Parts: C-alpha cells; structure tokens; sequence
C-alpha cells in the first residue's frame, strides 16, 4: 500500500541544474533504502543513485559520480536527487525505489519491492 | 587467524527443508565476507540494520546462519515485516532484523526430472510463528469442530506437503537455497569480527 | 536404489481372504505415503488403498473399502494389504507403489502420481457362478 510519488521533473538547458523529489506516503519511509532509476528513450531501467537508511552510505551510477546528490529528509518522508551540470543523454523517466534491505547488488531492479511511477527530465539545447 | 565457516554453510550438500530450517552458530572466529563480495550468482544479497558495504569492518556479540529450501516466489517472504504460508507457519524473521538474507535459483541441484519432493513446508498450523520459532512437530490439523485424534479426514488434515521441484517449473515455482546470517548485539563481548 | 518385491498372490475363492506383502528396501517414505494398485487384463489401473507412513491414516477405493485393510511395520519396513471378502472382480495384478511426495490431504493418492512400484503379484478368485459364458 506504499506509494513513491516523484516530482520536479520538466525541461532544463544542457550545462543547467534540476531538484528531483519523491515522497512516500505513511510514515515508513526511515526503513527505507532508497534509490533512484532511470530509463532513457529505449534503454532499460539503468541505477542512478542509493541512499541507506542513516544518510551513509552513498551510491552512484559511473556516469552522474561527481555532477548528482542523492540526500534524503526523514522528516518529511522525501529523498531528493541533485542534478547538476545536466547533458542531453540524462533525458529520461526518473524512477524512485525503495526497499526495507540495503542490497549487496543495490543497482539491480529486482532488489526493490516499491516503485513511483517516474518523472520526466529532458535536457535541450 | 581461523574464518569463520561460511563454506560449510552455504556449500553444505544438502539443505533443510523451511519447516524444519537449520541454524548454525558462528563464533569465536574472523568472519571475511570476501568470498560472499566475489560472488555475482545470488538472486538477493540484502543486509537489514547494518550496509552489505560494512559488514568486513563490524563485530557481533553472536552470529547465527539460518538456511533452507523455499519456491522463487516465496523469498520476498525471507525479510522483517512480511505475512505469507513462509513467514506466517515456517520461517518468520523479526519486524527488527539484523544481518543478511542470501539467496539464489538452486534448480541444478534441487529439481529432477519427474520431480523432487524432498522439500517440505508446513501448510497449516493454529498460530503464527514468533521470529526464529521452529515447528517441526506433524499432528494432524484440525480445521473443524471436531477432534482429529490423529486420524486423517474430512476437517484432519497432515500439515506439510512437498514443494514439486519440476525443471519445467516457471521462475516463481523454482527452487531457492536460502541463508540467513543473524547479528546480536548484547552487552557481551564480540564473538565475530571482520578482518578489518 | 529402492525396489518394492510384493509377495503373497494366490489363487482364493470368493469369500475368502489374502494378505499382500510389499517389502521395501532402499529407503523410507517418512511423511509421504505408499499405496497398492492393481490392473485386470485390457482393463486400466484402478487406486485401491493409500496409507501415510509416519501417521498410519488409510485412504480405500470405495470399491475395497470395509473388506480391504492397508496397513505397514515401521521397522520391518513393510506396508500389507489385508484382503477379506474376496470377489470375482478383485481378480487383477496387485502392486505396491510408493510416493516421494507428502500431500497434505491423503484423498490426493488416489491420483498422484507415484514414483515406485513393484514387480507385481498376481491374485485369482474362483466363484461358483460360472461367470466365462460361452
Ligand atoms: C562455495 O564454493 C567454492 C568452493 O571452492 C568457494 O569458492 C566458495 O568459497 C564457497 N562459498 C562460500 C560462501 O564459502
């Protein structure tokens, strides 16, 4: 009965920044691992980033390492992803995932029971 | 200098059936999780209360490896919080969890050609397990008004039946070798530690 | 590297009473169950009594039931068919079968499949009806 809601998707200008937001309703979201996905126009579900439940550790696909900050706020049951210094080939559905366990594999799918439906980013130039 | 001996547990030639799950303990021991690191074949490697990333560098007042044989469908069942015929009457974990849950598609080993049925789970029982519980007790169930005495029938039913393990079963009807690695943390000293 | 040998087919009027013998070596069927078959020429198989090991609960055909009585020695490893009140008609070839699968309702080996069986054991009832009628 968990549900991920994404926002803060929409068009930015290629060198831009973009403040992605997911909200889980209830009140389990401290239990949570979450991460982000993406998929680009005909491309599978590809990691983005995974945050544990105490903030640390971090993780973070190859190519965002350096320019995405995945961060969460327990508070208000939202992890965030920061995108800066944003490129065409990060034009995609932004998928929000959670889970109660920290994978080993945390960049496989099948590791994370809760899913939003995504949020689109496209970058122009 | 001595690991402990997760070899025995995870290579161990058979398996218990989820009904009657087998617990090893490990202590007094250096627990190197750096063959577990190396290994790409597990369907789920997930660690609740502490990060897969951590576990070289922690110590634990105990450790306790939990394992058997369930269906692909059932191993979203092996973790805190989860209600099921798994979680409900065979193997129950706690809402709190601590440690690892292992598991990985055991087809080459555990099907055959017309079937292995060597695998059991309980079917009914009268009330839920409490976390780490384990019955391996086979009276008759009684499922009406009326008392079984140990005689099967209408309403008296035996409360395992076999997992069939057919290689032209689909992914969720497969077979899964599972192990659960459980932490305590007590005030007592540190039985297993990483090696770093 | 299990074999079921059945033993004690006959020759018996109607009326008259048999005891099967099914001997198994090789192994157990702890929580599953074993089960006699029989087959009468150009006829097909018919399920006539199933028992679950550890238990002893019975399941019968109910063609047998209240004349046919299975039953089985743990530690002769051994189940029996009691056969009383013969019929012409329970003229078949008898065989023991065991199941590698535990079934929650014993009524499910009348059906399920089994995994062993035995060479056979022929049984014959005489009547005095002169029922081959040329
Ligand atoms: C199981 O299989 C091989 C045996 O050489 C080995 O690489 C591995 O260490 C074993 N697994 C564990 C968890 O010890």
């Amino acid at each position: 009965q968990v549900q991920l809601v994404e926002s803060g998707g929409g068009l930015v200008q290629a060198g831009g920044s973009l403040r992605l937001a997911c909200i889980a309703s209830g009140r389990t979201f401290h239990s949570y691992v979450m991460a982000w996905f993406r998929q680009a126009p005909g491309k599978e579900r590809e990691f983005v980033a995974a945050i544990s439940w105490s903030s640390t550790p971090t993780y973070y696909g190859e190519s965002v390492k350096g320019r995405f900050t995945i961060s969460r706020d327990n508070a208000k049951n939202t992890v965030y992803l920061q995108m800066n210094r944003l490129k065409p080939e990060d034009t995609a559905v932004y998928f929000c995932a959670a889970d109660r366990g920290e994978s080993y594999y945390y960049t496989r799918p099948t590791e994370y029971e809760f899913w939003g439906q995504g949020t689109q980013v496209t970058v122009s130039s | 200098t001595n690991l402990c001996p997760f070899g025995e547990v995870f290579n161990a030639t058979r398996f218990a059936s989820v009904y009657a799950w087998n617990r090893k303990r490990i202590s007094n021991c250096v627990a190197d999780y750096s063959v577990l690191y190396n290994s790409a074949s597990f369907s789920t490697f997930k660690c609740y209360g502490v990060s897969p990333t951590k576990l070289n560098d922690l110590c634990f007042t105990n450790v306790y490896a939990d394992s058997f044989v369930i269906r692909g469908d059932e191993v979203r069942q092996i973790a805190p919080g989860q209600t099921g015929k798994i979680a409900d009457y065979n193997y129950k974990l706690p809402d709190d969890f601590t440690g690892c849950v292992i598991a990985w598609n055991s087809n080459n080993l555990d099907s055959k050609v017309g079937g292995n049925y060597n695998y059991l789970y309980r079917l009914f029982r009268k009330s839920n397990l409490k976390p780490f519980e384990r019955d391996i007790s086979t009276e008759i169930y009684q499922a009406g008004s009326t008392p079984c005495n140990g005689v099967e029938g209408f309403n008296c039913y035996f409360p395992l039946q076999s997992y069939g393990f057919q290689p032209t079963n689909g992914v969720g009807y497969q077979p899964y070798r599972v192990v659960v690695l459980s932490f305590e943390l007590l005030h007592a000293p540190a039985t297993v530690c990483g090696p770093k | 590297q299990v074999q079921l040998v059945e033993s004690g087919g006959g020759l018996m009027q109607a009326g008259g009473s048999l005891r099967l013998s099914c001997a198994v070596s090789g192994r157990t069927f702890s929580t599953a169950a074993m089960g006699w078959f029989r087959q009468a020429p150009g006829k097909e198989r018919e399920f006539v009594a199933a028992i679950r090991w550890s238990g002893g609960s019975a399941y019968y055909a109910d063609s047998v039931k209240g004349r046919f009585t299975i039953s089985r020695d743990k530690a002769k490893n051994t189940v029996y068919l009691q056969m009383n009140s013969l019929k012409y008609e329970d003229t078949a070839v008898y065989y023991c079968a065991g199941f590698s699968a535990t079934r929650s309702l014993l009524s499910d080996y009348a059906t399920w499949p089994y995994d062993y069986w035995g060479q056979g054991t022929q049984v014959t009832v005489s009547s005095k009806h002169h029922h081959h009628h040329h």
